[PDB]
């Protein structure tokens, strides 16, 4: 099976490109959505608030 | 996730800017792509009639 | 911008490079299927092809 598939070109190639472009763009989203300040503030203790 | 940093709050302070900077980023867009076109039958069965 | 231009070029390379490709045909040329193989059985092969 292997040696049959050898002869229809690059199919496997492109599926695996197109699925690993996939897996990053979803990352992408996260830390563009999520990841918009890089000052990890620490929580005061909640004393007064108004 | 990036450098710690902690604020002090408190109910009786403020904290104001006195000086100020223009600053200048670059934002880059993608607009068209290279206009494509093909040929169907030239590609699919060069010059032959059968 | 790089990035639009690189995978438009590269797809363009997959789609030509398909063309060698026997496909399970005696052969990745039409000119040399015709020139070896009868009309009679010949279609078999091109459908394959096509
Ligand atoms: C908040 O303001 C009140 C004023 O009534 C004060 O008693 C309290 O200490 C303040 N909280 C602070 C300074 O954390
Ligand atoms: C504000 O910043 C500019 C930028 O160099 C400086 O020339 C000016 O003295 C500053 N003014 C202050 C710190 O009051």
């Amino acid at each position: 099976c292997s040696n049959l598939l050898l002869q229809y070109g690059s199919f496997c190639t492109q599926l695996n490109r197109a699925l690993t472009g996939i897996a990053v763009e979803q990352d992408k989203n996260t830390q563009e959505v999520f990841a918009q300040v890089k000052q990890i503030y620490k929580t005061p203790p909640i004393k007064d608030f108004g | 996730l990036g450098a710690e940093n902690s604020v002090a709050y408190s109910n009786n302070s403020i904290a104001i800017p006195t000086n100020f900077t223009i600053s200048v980023t670059t934002e880059i867009l993608p607009v068209s792509m290279t206009k494509t076109s093909v040929d169907c039958t030239m590609y699919i069965c060069g010059d032959s009639t059968e | 911008l790089q990035d639009v231009v690189n995978q438009n070029a590269q797809a363009l390379n997959t789609l030509v490079k398909q063309l060698s490709s026997n496909f399970g045909a005696i052969s990745s040329v039409l000119n040399d299927i015709l020139s070896r193989l009868d009309p009679p059985e010949a279609e078999v092969q091109i459908d394959r092809l096509i």
